[PDB]
């Protein structure tokens, strides 16, 4: 029941500025080593900065003077603060709980922050209804949003056998588009109602879409 | 100032297997040195650190060794559920830590022919001005799959995405989406969408279809 | 009454840094300057004072303290630095007036299967105070729960090994510190030079 909460992550122009945070319970953040680690799109893991519980402070070359790790202890809660973004910057950010020789024990589950200048846009979501007793299959199709990531779920999480829901894919237009399906047996079309759950947290999206034969 | 190196940067194994990755220091750091379990989507997970010592609730079939410049991680015997990328940390008492570049695992298994199925634009997107026709593949190995589309038999091209999941933990397959974007407009010109799948595990390629309007 | 010298330098023991020795200097003269040209150190750094001018100048105590930590930390040894040495384990004050000698002893501290005799303190609530020398064994409370002794999740003991092999890369070879600190008081001075 340790857990790291992170926040903050979304789109923002070159050049600006961002903070992320970090909420811990299972540990107390200021009698810790923390660290913030960074994985770009397809990439490997680099490490950003790095706070001691004693309070001193360390960096990355290619952060250094433009990023700053701190806490509050009131809060228990780990940010950093992230100026004179550039797109080499776009990554998903984790916090981590450093026990130095004994590795990074706990990460949170990971913010994109997304350095780009094009606009926030929210996903039309369409049904991809069932043809016509076997197995069906049934999906929603999540068009042109921007940026990554949405969330997918079905039946608000009590479906999740035979889910997939697959990665975005860019379009030519700049938007993402991807497909989430199931597999459910034919018999259950008319007797049980499937419904996909679509969250696209950057522009504040919220759709339920059912999915009708 | 240490640079990791992994090795290979991929591989496949079955179920059962022994698995060997090894990492190589640039100079000695002794035995300092953790190994870290990625799933998409997912944060790193700790396994080894201390370069043989199993972090608390990690299975057993996992073990690490060496000291010095070249450290290995053992996979007893492979499970569905160990498809990851796997890292190595230099665990470092001063900062900086660096680790190395990934070694990526997938699970070989039997072949498995794809279930094919074709959807049609849905009426509400029709009604905004586009049309998607999407292909479903569903639960096959290995990963290599061709997709054709045809519409009033034309072999389409340029005008479709596809995308593929990562591999199943459980069943180790694979799925594919592919996705024929069309404007209504050239939608309405034609009659026959159909979308034809060529795959290691069918005798003869097999094709789904539908008419425009029924 | 020439200073005893070659009881820091050549003592065939030192100290982890967490538990550093420190030796009382009175009532010699000190030759510092065949150990500033000695090139078997690699380090020889004076704040507040010169070398090359050592020899002229008269103090009311100097101590010697000594240990071992790996190359790579060396440079904490130095007023105004952070890191898990400075912060946790020997600190300098700012206004140091002293020299810091090192050398690599990877021949003599370093084990084919890895010494580990020699120790620092990893886990620490906060930076000792300056010439501030912590041997507390406490287990270490990373979380809330107390800890009542046992060691286990959110409960970690403070001091680990370096384990110094000999393959292990220079910046992670063992390398042995003095460092003279030159007490200047209102009180008649006991060491000079020749
Ligand atoms: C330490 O011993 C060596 C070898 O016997 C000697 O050359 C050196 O002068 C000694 N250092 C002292 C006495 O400070």
């Amino acid at each position: 029941e340790v857990q790291l909460v992170e926040s903050g992550g979304g789109l923002i122009q070159p050049g600006g500025s961002l903070r992320l945070s970090c909420a811990a319970s299972g540990f107390i953040v200021s009698r810790n080593y923390m660290n913030w680690v960074r994985q770009a799109p397809g990439k490997g893991l680099e490490w950003v900065a790095l706070i001691y519980s004693g309070g001193s402070t360390f960096y990355a070359d290619s952060v250094k003077g433009r990023f700053t790790i701190s806490r509050d202890n009131s809060k228990n809660t780990l940010y950093l603060q992230m100026n004179s973004l550039r797109a080499e910057d776009t990554a998903v950010y984790y916090c981590a709980r450093d026990l130095v020789v004994y590795g990074l024990d706990y990460w949170g589950q990971g913010t994109l922050v997304t350095v780009s200048s094009a606009s926030t846009k929210g996903p039309s979501v369409f049904p991809l209804a069932p043809s016509s007793g076997g197995t069906a299959a049934l999906g929603c199709l999540v068009k042109d949003y921007f940026p990554e990531p949405v969330t997918v779920s079905w039946n608000s999480g009590a479906l999740t056998s035979g889910v997939h829901t697959f990665p975005a894919v860019l379009q030519s237009s700049g938007l993402y588009s991807l497909s989430s399906v199931v597999t459910v047996p034919s018999s259950s079309l008319g007797t049980q109602t499937y419904i996909c759950n679509v969250n696209h947290k950057p522009s504040n999206t919220k759709v339920d879409k059912r999915v009708e034969p | 100032a240490i640079q990791l190196t992994q090795s290979p940067s991929s591989l496949s194994a079955s179920v059962g297997d022994r698995v060997t990755i090894t990492c190589r220091a640039s100079q000695g750091i002794s035995s300092h040195l953790a190994w870290y379990q990625q799933k998409p989507g997912k944060a790193p997970k700790l396994l080894i650190f201390a370069a043989s010592t199993l972090q608390s609730g990690v299975p057993s079939r996992f073990s690490g060794s060496g000291s010095g410049t070249d450290f290995t991680l053992t996979i007893s015997s492979l499970q569905p559920e160990d498809f990851a990328t796997y890292y190595c940390q230099h665990l470092n008492s001063n900062p900086p830590i660096t680790f190395g570049q990934g070694t990526r695992l997938e699970i070989k298994r039997t072949v498995a022919a794809p279930s094919v199925f074709i959807f049609p634009p849905s009426d509400e997107q029709l009604k905004s001005g586009t049309a998607s026709v999407v292909c479903l593949l569903n639960n096959f190995y290995p990963r290599e799959a061709k997709v054709q589309w045809k519409v009033d038999n034309a072999l389409q091209s340029g005008n479709s995405q596809e995308s593929v999941t990562e591999q199943d933990s459980k069943d180790s397959t694979y799925s594919l989406s592919s996705t024929l974007t069309l404007s209504k407009a050239d939608y309405e010109k034609h009659k026959v969408y159909a979308c034809e799948v060529t795959h290691q595990g069918l005798s003869s390629p097999v094709t789904k279809s539908f008419n425009r309007g029924e | 009454n020439l200073c005893p010298f070659g009881e820091v330098f050549n003592a065939t023991r030192f100290a982890s840094v967490y538990a550093w020795n420190r030796k009382r200097i009175s009532n010699c003269v000190a030759d510092y300057s065949v150990l500033y040209n000695s090139a078997s150190f690699s380090t020889f750094k004076c704040y507040g004072v010169s070398p090359t001018k050592l020899n002229d100048l008269c103090f009311t105590n100097v101590y010697a303290d000594s240990f071992v930590i790996r190359g790579d930390e060396v440079r904490q040894i130095a007023p105004g630095q952070t890191g898990k040495i400075a912060d946790y384990n020997y600190k300098l004050p700012d206004d140091f007036t002293g020299c810091v000698i090192a050398w690599n002893s990877n021949n003599l501290d370093s084990k084919v299967g890895g010494n580990y005799n020699y120790r620092y303190r990893l886990f620490r609530k906060s930076n000792l105070k300056p010439f501030e020398r912590d041997i507390s064994t406490e287990i270490y409370q990373a979380g809330s729960k107390p800890c009542n002794g046992v060691e286990g999740f959110n409960c970690y003991f403070p001091l680990q090994s370096y384990g110094f092999q000999p393959t292990n890369g220079v910046g992670y070879q063992p390398y042995r510190v003095v460092v003279l600190s030159f007490e200047l008081l209102h009180a008649p001075a006991t060491v000079c030079g020749p």
